[PDB]
């Protein structure tokens, strides 16, 4: 239902889908609409030049994700790593892979350190998992994230394609409008019984 | 007991910085005719804060004289030779450090910690003095001094001593090591002049295998231990290093465990 | 609870933003990374966040009320109360200047380490008001577990049985109770560094939490000590937070950190007490057999070669009597490997007194795995008082090891340090002389439209420059005014001959170039003289010289004239000697114009003519050695004081603590409009970039943050029907682009006629941005009112680093933003690293003293003084070297001269060694000829040398690299090797173009080095023969090439038909 | 004096020995004394 939103449309997409309902699908047709910028014919594709960030907020759901990613682009090349370390180590991890699997408090620091500001022109895909704990102690650190990337592409004109993914909950045009997604066509509210 | 003395010692050490502030010598009975000391106040604010309220801590200070002025000598270098010592004396071992640093100044004496304030000298430090001074033929009997740091309340009362001819040969001759020996004489010492300075900058030499501090494992320490020492920063008396077992010797994971957190 | 589960559970649980618990660590966040710097911009960055969101739909669940929501639909009043709010926030705890008046908030460096670190206010503010220099590793841990994340952590009383087993077995004491929280998270993080067994699983839990908050903590405490400058709490804090990460304490093994060793050889290791410096001096047989286990002997042996162990070597050298030069050299003595040190090693040197209270110079080294196994020089400024220690002490920690740290005492006793700089010749306060001063009439009527008063420094120095004319040292700034000095002996000296010679060496070639057009206008347009200009051709030299009058020139173009003085005569029949810009006399070209000045000074006193000497250079401290070297009287010295300048330069320093440079480069673009649009709204910058294809870079992030805010197109002063006639004429798309917005650029690579016009552009006032690069600051014809030097520091590929920029090139840039009538004064703001920020304030407001570097480059010197009959014995080379500045600064400065006294002896012992070691080389070398270790007779090899001007190690190697059966293959790669190569440009991103540029040469080259400048000439000289395309930076190096390649053909051919050799010469 | 006198390598070399030997015989008179 979502499928020319995530492959063909490179919009801020809002998906409010249920545990289990593939939440990992629409991320990995982000990645592979990202990765379609960079054809590259004569090789396989062109790793060097796009980046997708993908925030999750438990660290073994980020190890997964990273496994999933590294497991279904291993035919594209698509270098699948989680940020971790000290400030070096990821900055070293970030320019030396494509896919970044992070916590969000963990891509709040590497952005208040500068250890991304290098790479920053290279994101071009903000993968936002698990949003529904924006009520929680994650909070305000993906809100000042979300912050920082409408501040980014009010000002620099940077042109990210943001794909946040949150439970079945109330109040989601709020979020939508936050996270600067179309309601018509970037909000995708799924019931319980989807 | 060194149970519950070895944390009442790190806290009082630990607030042995601000005593450093409030430093005295005892500038009376001064015979005005040997060489003056020219300590700097660098260096003794380095050797207070390095020393314990209960075990004194002792050092031997090398310098040489001003120039055109052999009336006074200038203690610029303060070694602290690997040493266990008491409430009441140093176990300061036999070897007598040498170094290239050292090369080009005379030994100027000792410098021991007194954890009290005694009007008079100690007669285990004349009598550790002479044993030195016999030992080390380097050592004058009208060229080194004991400055015996004493501790005041809130300061640290300094003072200058000197052992008269008489005091060694006593001190040399005698062999107890009892509270009140025989043969000490309140003319085996003599107080000689000793004035701080801001103008030059004084040099610590440390051992360069071990630490100083040896109070806290007495089975390590011995007597005829051969030590090298090199230009460092010594350490303080309740260091982590100071104190191995202390440190190693506790033994060698179902609780909440929180990853990728906000560091 | 199961209403809100069957909230969860049903959709039916709106999500509510709680932003504002952490809207002052969000604000802090926001300032501290440029987003936010006014209250503004802080609505603006709070209103695109979920909050505003939340309030504006929702005002009864975010506290407003239904009149605040009728007063304010935007959500822009309680957004200003937020703001304002996490300002008051910011300022109570000391991590942002916040002033109520203007709303514009500075983020200090408490807020950047708290927002790096992730650090709350309120832990901020326990950690600036209770960490103190003189305190303890006791009180460290109570300070640290007073911190704010541990607010809510209370003392469980089912626990305090086991706090109490615990305050018995920690070796870090707890000086408060066992009913106090802060003593109990102590005890907790004892345990977990000592590896101690809990009992509780909640205190296990909390025990974790603890731990998890106190790496951050001990992390933003280091960086809190490593700002405030105590050594100790450095030190201690860099010690805890080894023991937090190593999970180990800090009198445990230091095999305990790897991962590989076993626990009861770890054990074993640790029962005996050894030290770990001599398990590395025994082999893996003795470290075996000395811990009683002979199987794990070598992986102990392993592990010590594993273990992070550098060497470092100390080199000083007093440069001034306030600071010196110290050179660390750290070679790595240990085995490198991906599962042990991984990519990169990182370091932190700190240089600190004998008190070890100081850290005077703190600084990081990240030793990477492509740069390992060799030593690297790091060159740091340490400050000395009056009360000089005996030695410092450089203690150089590992970041990640723990018990990995060398300390290496500098000794300070031996050091010969400078004597006291003398004060500068201060300007009177007379009057500004008139253009009627002057005597002759064409020779005021060339400055009666210019100026209708002299400066007065320039009315100070006509007493002694036009009514007389001795040797005057004119020590002034940049824009003081020295070419009117330097016209006015000009025509003193014409006026006391009208046939003179008149010659002025500059070492910069645009600056002379600059001046040759000046004095085309000047001189020869309105005085009708003969105004040339020296070339590199040596027939044409002659010429130029003798019919010319006034004759600009280089050192390196005056050197192949100065060395035939003897049998020139128009070189000895001289009437003026000016030379520009002396104090670039011990950097790049230095020693090349000492030797020139002292060639000239000997000749002056050899040929019964006293050549009026004009030394104008900048505000040197020794200036009594520079004038006594060049001859200078007391009375004709008018070095004036840096402060001393017409235009008053009020000089900015950025420190950015960015270890990595390109990191520092895109980080400091913001700050640089920032200053841009706060220093000079409506007046023209100069901006300095590093690089050439960083300037394009620092451009458009200025354009873009120009578009950014309101102030769109803000520095483009004039329309584009001006400029359309002047964007035609430009090659670049992309810099005519630039140049629309008002912001043009500036490079080595771009066309100089595009130069010209973007200088055109520049100082008619329609463009307000210049981004001119770090090679184009010295030759540069403009003068604006900012000067913003973002990153002075230069990315060498031939040594692979970051090595900072020289001082005349930042006294140059300083000095290019003098506007006399243009702007009341000059503001300088130089961005750059917090290691050289105190070297740049210090060399900025005092004097910087001249140090003759001549004793690198002697031989060429020495080759070219044997040559002519000059230096013909050991005593005629002591004498020739001791009529230069070298013997005049060594003799004020020993040890930056490499001696041990200034006696007569140790200086004629090491004159007489430096003696020795030039006749050795010149004899390695086949150039000269030594009889009886006393005569020097020039060889035809060192006649070869001096007379096409090329080096003795060059002319050695083409003595060997050429035989009787060579080639064109050969003879260009023999050309490629030569001394002249050594000095090609090597940057990032050019060893791919190099490896694609090796596959099209039509000379293969046995394995080619990308790091290697001979191998870039090569493939240069490989593209310019075959006529291939390349890039505007491989061109701009294929020029310098080619424009010594003519000397080096000339210099082989000579040597070919020397050695007696046809067919060579023939191919050469 | 004023003028630097040149010396070769080998005459440099015997008056540091000189000169070396000189100290010695300083520092084996000062231990005496």
């Amino acid at each position: 239902k979502l499928y020319r939103a995530a492959l063909e449309t490179d919009e801020n997409l809002l998906l409010c889908a249920p545990t289990g309902a593939g939440k990992t699908n629409v991320a990995l047709m982000c990645m592979l609409r990202e990765i379609g910028k960079h054809i590259n014919m004569d090789g396989t594709i062109n790793v060097d030049d796009f980046k997708i960030i993908y925030i999750a907020p438990m660290r073994s759901l980020v190890q997964e994700m990273v496994g999933s990613f590294g497991k279904r682009l291993a035919t594209y090349g698509i270098t699948v790593a989680e940020l971790t370390g000290d400030h070096q180590l990821c900055k070293e991890e970030i320019s030396a892979t494509q896919i970044i699997v992070c916590t969000p408090e963990k891509w709040d620091i590497i952005t208040r350190k500068g250890g991304e500001r290098t790479y920053t022109q290279l994101v071009r895909l903000i993968i936002l998992d698990e949003i529904h704990l924006l009520h929680d102690d994650r909070g305000p650190v993906l809100e000042a994230l979300v912050a920082r990337a409408i501040r980014n592409i009010e000002m620099t004109q940077e042109d990210v394609r943001l794909i946040g993914l949150s439970a079945t909950l109330p109040n989601y045009e709020d979020v939508a409008t936050f996270l600067r997604v179309d309601p018509a066509k970037g909000l995708f509210y799924f019931d319980n019984s989807f | 007991s060194s149970k519950t003395e070895w944390r009442v010692r790190a806290i009082s050490a630990a607030n042995l910085h601000l005593r450093t502030n409030h430093i005295y010598v005892s500038s009376d009975d001064i015979k005005e005719t040997g060489y003056t000391y020219i300590l700097p106040k660098n260096v003794l604010k380095k050797f207070i804060c390095i020393s314990d309220l209960r075990a004194q801590i002792a050092g031997y200070l090398y310098g040489v004289s001003p120039p055109d002025n052999p009336q006074v000598k200038e203690i610029r270098c303060i070694v602290m030779v690997p040493q266990w010592g008491t409430h009441q004396t140093v176990h300061l071992p036999g070897q007598l450090p040498q170094h290239e640093y050292l090369k080009e100044m005379e030994p100027l004496g000792w410098i021991h910690t007194q954890p009290n304030e005694s009007p008079q000298l100690s007669p285990q430090d004349v009598t550790t003095h002479a044993k030195i001074m016999a030992d080390n033929p380097s050592w004058d009997g009208e060229k080194t001094i004991i400055i015996t740091c004493s501790f005041t309340p809130g300061s640290c009362t300094l003072t200058a001593y000197k052992l008269t001819p008489s005091g060694y040969e006593w001190g040399r001759q005698n062999t107890d090591k009892g509270n009140n020996p025989k043969g000490y004489l309140p003319s085996h010492y003599e107080r000689v002049q000793m004035l701080l300075s801001d103008r030059f900058l004084g040099f610590f030499m440390v051992p360069a295998q071990s630490s100083w501090n040896y109070n806290f494992m007495g089975v390590r320490h011995d007597p005829n231990m051969k030590y090298e020492l090199q230009l460092a920063n010594p350490k303080e008396f309740y260091h982590e290093v100071h104190r191995p077992s202390h440190f190693l010797n506790f033994a060698l994971v179902y609780s909440a465990d929180r990853e990728d957190l906000y560091a | 609870e199961l209403q809100y589960y069957l909230s969860l559970l049903n959709q039916q649980l709106p999500i509510e933003s709680q932003m504002v618990s952490k809207l002052p660590d969000m604000l802090n966040a926001e300032i501290v990374l440029g987003n936010v710097q006014n209250a503004k911009d802080a609505v603006n960055w709070l209103g695109y966040a979920y909050l505003y969101i939340r309030m504006l739909r929702s005002p009864t669940l975010y506290g407003i009320s239904h009149d605040d929501l009728k007063g304010d639909p935007l959500l822009d009043q309680r957004r200003l109360d937020l703001v304002h709010t996490a300002a008051l926030m910011l300022d109570k705890n000391n991590l942002v200047k916040y002033d109520k008046k203007t709303g514009n908030f500075q983020v200090t460096e408490l807020g950047r380490i708290a927002s790096h670190y992730y650090i709350t206010n309120d832990t901020v503010q326990t950690y600036n008001q209770l960490l103190k220099p003189t305190l303890s590793e006791i009180e460290l841990f109570r300070v640290f577990s007073l911190s704010s994340e541990f607010k809510n952590i209370t003392v469980r009383e089912e626990e305090k049985l086991e706090l109490q087993k615990l305050l018995e077995r920690v070796p870090i004491p707890v000086k408060e109770s066992i009913e106090e929280p802060s003593a109990k998270i102590n005890v907790l993080l004892q345990a977990f560094i000592s590896q101690l067994k809990l009992e509780g699983f909640a205190l296990m839990a909390d025990m974790v939490y603890v731990t998890q908050s106190a790496g951050r903590l001990m992390r933003a405490i280091f960086e809190i000590v490593l700002n405030r400058g105590w050594a100790q709490l450095t030190d201690k804090t860099l010690n805890l937070c080894k023991m937090i990460d190593k999970r180990m304490w800090q009198s445990m093994c230091p095999l305990r950190q790897f991962r590989k060793l076993p626990e009861e050889v770890v054990k074993k290791i640790e029962k005996k007490n050894f030290p770990f410096e001599r398990l590395y001096d025994l082999n893996h047989n003795e470290i075996g057999e000395l811990i009683r286990m002979p199987k794990m002997g070598k992986t102990i042996h392993k592990y010590v070669h594993l273990f992070p162990k550098l060497e470092l070597s100390v080199h000083l050298q007093p440069i001034t009597r306030s600071t010196l030069k110290v050179e660390l050299t750290i070679t790595p003595d240990f085995q490198w490997d991906e599962k042990v040190h991984g990519s990169s090693e990182a370091f932190w040197i700190l240089v600190e007194d004998v008190d070890s209270e100081v850290i005077l110079h703190h600084e990081y080294f990240l030793l990477k795995a492509k740069y390992a196994q060799d030593e690297h020089l790091i060159t740091f400024f340490v400050p000395v008082f009056e009360p000089l220690p005996p030695q410092y002490f450089i203690r150089v920690v590992s970041d990640r090891w723990l018990s990995c740290e060398t300390q290496l005492p500098v000794s300070f006793r031996h050091l010969i340090l400078p004597e006291k700089y003398p004060p500068p010749t201060e300007l009177l306060d007379l009057q500004p002389l008139p253009v009627s001063a002057l005597r002759n009439s064409a020779f005021e009527s060339l400055y009666q439209d210019k100026f209708p008063f002299f400066n007065p420094i320039q009315t100070q120095v006509f007493n002694t420059v036009y009514n007389s004319d001795d040797n005057v040292f004119v020590g002034a700034p940049t824009g003081s005014g020295k070419t009117i000095c330097a016209e006015f002996a000009i025509l003193r000296m014409l006026l006391q001959s009208s046939e003179g010679r008149c010659v002025y060496i500059t070492p910069m070639e645009a600056l002379a170039e600059q001046v040759y057009m000046d004095w085309y206008e000047k001189f020869q347009d309105r005085l009708n003289k003969k105004v040339v200009l020296l070339t590199g051709e040596t027939s044409t030299d002659l010429k130029l010289l003798g019919k010319g009058n006034i004759i600009i020139s280089t050192p390196e173009k005056w050197d192949i004239l100065s060395r035939r003085w003897k049998q020139r005569k128009n070189v000895q029949n001289i009437n003026l000697f000016v030379v520009d810009e002396v104090h670039l006399i011990g950097g790049e070209n230095g020693p090349v114009l000492e030797v020139i000045c002292s060639r000239m000074r000997y000749i002056s006193s050899q040929i019964e003519r006293p050549i009026r000497i004009v030394a104008l250079s900048s505000s040197l401290s020794n200036a009594k050695d520079v004038a006594h070297w060049l001859g200078c009287s007391a009375t004709s010295t008018f070095n004036f004081h840096p402060n001393v300048r017409p235009v008053p330069l009020e000089l900015h320093i950025q420190g950015f603590n960015i270890s990595h440079t390109q990191t520092r480069l895109l980080s400091m673009a913001k700050p640089v409009y920032h200053a841009i649009t706060k220093h000079s709204p409506k007046k023209p910058v100069i901006v300095f970039v590093p690089s050439r294809k960083q300037t394009r870079l620092t451009a458009i992030d200025i354009l873009t943050t120009c578009a950014a805010d309101i102030q769109r197109q803000r520095f483009l002063h004039c329309t584009e029907k001006d400029l359309i006639p002047y964007l035609e004429k430009l090659s670049d798309s992309t810099l005519k682009e630039t140049l629309l917005n008002g912001v043009g650029y500036l490079h080595e690579g771009l066309s100089p006629m595009e130069r010209r016009l973007v200088e055109q552009l520049f100082s008619s006032g329609a463009i307000q941005v210049v981004v001119a690069s770090r090679s184009l600051c010295w030759g540069m014809n403009v003068a604006a009112h900012l000067v913003i030097i973002m990153d002075t520091q230069y990315y060498n590929g031939k040594i692979h680093a970051y090595v900072d920029y020289p001082i005349y090139d930042v006294l140059q840039m300083v000095g290019h933003a003098n506007r006399p009538l243009q702007d009341d004064e000059g503001r300088c703001v130089i961005m750059c690293q917090g290691s050289k920020k105190d070297f740049f304030k210090k060399f900025l407001y005092e004097p910087l003293p001249v140090e003759s570097h001549l004793d690198h480059c002697m031989h060429d010197h020495f080759n070219a003084e044997i040559v002519t009959k000059t230096i013909e014995n050991k005593q005629d080379a002591v004498d020739y070297l001791t009529w230069t500045f070298l013997y005049r600064r060594m003799t004020q400065n020993p040890n930056y001269y490499n001696l041990q006294g200034i006696s007569h002896r140790h200086l004629s012992d090491h004159l007489s060694e430096l003696v020795e070691q030039t006749l050795s080389d010149l004899e390695q070398s086949k150039c000269i000829s030594i009889e009886d270790e006393m005569d020097v007779a020039p060889l035809n090899l060192g006649m070869i040398a001096a007379y096409y001007y090329i080096n003795y190690t060059t002319i050695e190697l083409f003595s060997m690299s050429l035989n009787a059966k060579t080639k064109v293959r050969g003879l260009i790669e023999i050309i490629s090797n030569a001394a002249e190569y050594e000095n090609i440009p090597i940057r990032h991103h050019e060893d791919n173009l190099l490896r694609q540029l090796a596959q099209k040469v039509p000379h293969k080259l046995n394995n080619p080095k990308f790091n290697d400048p001979h191998v870039k000439t090569n493939l240069l000289l490989q593209a310019h023969l075959s006529r291939m395309q390349l890039s505007a930076e491989l061109q701009s190096d294929t020029e310098e090439i080619l424009s010594k390649a003519i000397r080096l053909i000339q210099a082989c051919v000579d040597v070919l038909s020397s050695n007696g050799w046809l067919s060579p010469a023939l191919a050469a | 004096e004023a003028k630097p006198k040149f010396l070769s390598k080998a005459e440099r070399e015997a008056e540091a020995l000189k000169r070396r030997q000189q100290e010695v015989e300083e520092r084996q008179r000062m231990l005496e004394e």
